[PDB]
């Protein structure tokens, strides 16, 4: 079990951890959060009181080194930060931890929604949609556009997300234009899964990270993505069977941990009722479609 | 965006452009089979390309065999059209290529853009007007080209005749678009109008009858009326 201290809490801020949250009162004697499990990346998130805008956070993997958390006053914001000393930040946390100034991360023995949220996310594959190379972890926040987006300002505050985009050369074999459109399985297997995602596990680890940036930032170009990719094998006639089995598994755990007052602004309609109701694989999504109609039968 | 009566002059300007209308690409006639079932058979259709600045009409005629052993023919058809305007468009020199495509009905906007993918600087853009293309066959001189076809050809015709010596293009696509529509609310009647007087014939190599500019004004004045006629006809007024 790993540990990432705070230097102090000099605001009063609204601070998550993966799907855990907890406020800190201004100047709170506040040192940071203990027994995260080890084998996952985590993701620590920042709200201030004063102002809601911007939710900001930091993906990370306690196995990459010793992060900690440290308020900047000039920039207002609290930047994870890497301790290369490792004697100094061990007794750093000792010292917190005996002093009881940490929050223990709780979870609870049968809980695995943790895990299945990210099965697939990696910190190597985040580090390469989020440009930063000098540091370990990777600043998200909700105001940062997708390369998309910035297609259609900054480049290096942006979202390297693959582009998906059905009316497109890619998407679209000459002479096969009704066929490829209609049905997107090329555009799945051989441009994505094949060349450019590899496997299938690379690619569900980038719709479950582009998930867990909507749903923790409220960052709309990773909410574009998460569809995207949905709908990319929604609207494919030919997909093997253990990636529709495990989209299943995905999208049901998703549905399951979003917050029932954000679904009306992190859930697209159309793509949705399509992909439940009218597409290829309408009846391939058991476990989804029955959580989605318990749960948000508005929508449907 | 969308072209309607706000931008309707657009039309006449001098950068290309061509109305797409697919009504008449895929034709049936439904009828009863031996067991007392439906069925349906193909006849012959067209693609309706038209520019609107100086009449070119480009009459692909899709013919029955297209279909042979295809589904879901209504779909396909859109995807057929659109192929067809892509290959016409390929087929012109750079300098007549047009610069948006208006397609008459919103279904192909999609097929067409996705067949256009390789000519990102032409516009394919829906429309607001109800444009009265699919009266197109009741234009004998086409619907007699369209029938007789044993195989997929394309005919060019100039759907204002000489019109243009005499009139310019704003109040040539009204007058095509007056026949038209009147020929669509009550085809026998349209017909009557135009053909009534035997001393007025249709050139070999026109569509349209021989009207002096003073006979235009009298003909146009019947299409109204009978497009107002029909008009109460159908709505009791
Ligand atoms: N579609 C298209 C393109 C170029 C010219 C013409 C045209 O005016 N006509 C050509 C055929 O007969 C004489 C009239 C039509």
């Amino acid at each position: 079990m790993n540990t990432v201290p705070f230097t102090s809490a000099p605001i009063e801020v609204t601070i998550g951890i993966d799907q855990y949250s907890f406020n800190v009162k201004e100047n709170q004697p506040f040192h940071g959060i203990k027994d995260i499990p080890i084998g996952h990346v985590h993701v620590i998130h920042f709200q201030h009181a004063d102002n809601s805008s911007m939710r900001y956070g930091y993906w990370f993997d306690c196995r990459m080194g010793n992060f900690y958390i440290q308020y900047d006053p000039k920039d207002g914001l609290y930047k994870m930060m890497e301790e290369r000393d490792g004697a100094k930040f061990e007794n750093i946390v000792h010292n917190f931890k005996e002093r009881q100034m940490m929050v223990s991360y709780p979870k609870i023995d049968e809980d695995d929604t943790w895990y299945n949220l990210t099965e697939f996310v990696q910190m190597d594959k985040i580090r390469k949609i989020v440009r930063k190379d000098e540091n370990q972890f990777s600043y998200v926040d909700s105001s940062m556009t997708t390369v998309q987006e910035n297609e259609l300002s900054d480049p290096a505050h942006s979202l390297n997300y693959t582009v998906i985009n059905f009316k497109s050369r890619e998407a679209i074999r000459p002479g096969h234009e009704m066929e490829d459109f209609l049905d997107k399985s090329y555009y799945l297997n051989t441009v994505m899964l094949q060349g450019i995602f590899k496997n299938s596990s690379n690619y569900f680890g980038e719709l479950q990270f582009a998930f867990l940036n909507a749903m923790f930032f409220g960052n709309y170009g990773s909410s574009l993505q998460w569809h995207a990719m949905i709908e990319l094998i929604c609207s494919s006639a030919t997909v093997p069977k253990h990636m529709l089995d495990k989209l299943d598994e995905i999208l049901y755990y998703q549905i399951k941990t979003l917050p029932e007052q954000y679904s009306d602004i992190l859930l697209n309609e159309r793509v949705w009722n399509i992909c439940l109701y009218s597409s290829f694989q309408k009846n391939s999504l058991h476990n989804t479609e029955k959580i989605m109609e318990n749960k948000y039968p508005e929508l449907l | 965006g969308a072209m309607n009566s706000s931008n309707y002059a657009e039309l006449f300007n001098n950068d290309i452009k061509l109305f797409v209308d697919d009504t008449n690409v895929y034709r049936v006639t439904v009828h009863k089979t031996f067991e007392g079932n439906v069925a349906t058979k193909a006849i012959n259709g067209c693609i309706f390309t038209l520019n609107p600045k100086t009449g070119h009409l480009f009459l692909k005629i899709i013919h029955t065999s297209v279909w042979a052993g295809q589904k879901r023919l209504s779909q396909l058809a859109k995807w057929k059209t659109a192929e067809e305007v892509s290959a016409l468009v390929r087929s012109l020199p750079k300098e007549e290529q047009p610069k948006q495509i208006i397609v008459t009905r919103k279904a192909m906007l999609d097929p067409l853009e996705v067949h256009m993918l390789d000519f990102p600087n032409i516009a394919i853009r829906p429309t607001e007007l109800r444009l009265p293309f699919s009266a197109a066959m009741s234009i004998d001189k086409l619907s007699d080209v369209v029938m007789k076809a044993t195989e997929p050809q394309m005919v060019l015709f100039n759907i204002y005749d000489d019109w243009l010596d005499r009139i310019s293009s704003y109040t040539a696509f009204s007058r095509l678009t007056l026949l038209l529509r009147a020929l669509k609310t009550n085809e026998e009647s349209a017909k009557m109008i135009l053909l009534s007087d035997p001393t007025i014939t249709i050139k070999s190599y026109h569509l349209w009858p021989s009207f002096t500019d003073e006979q235009w004004i009298t003909i146009e004045s019947q299409m109204r009326d009978l497009i107002l006629t029909e008009y109460g006809r159908k709505y009791n007024v």
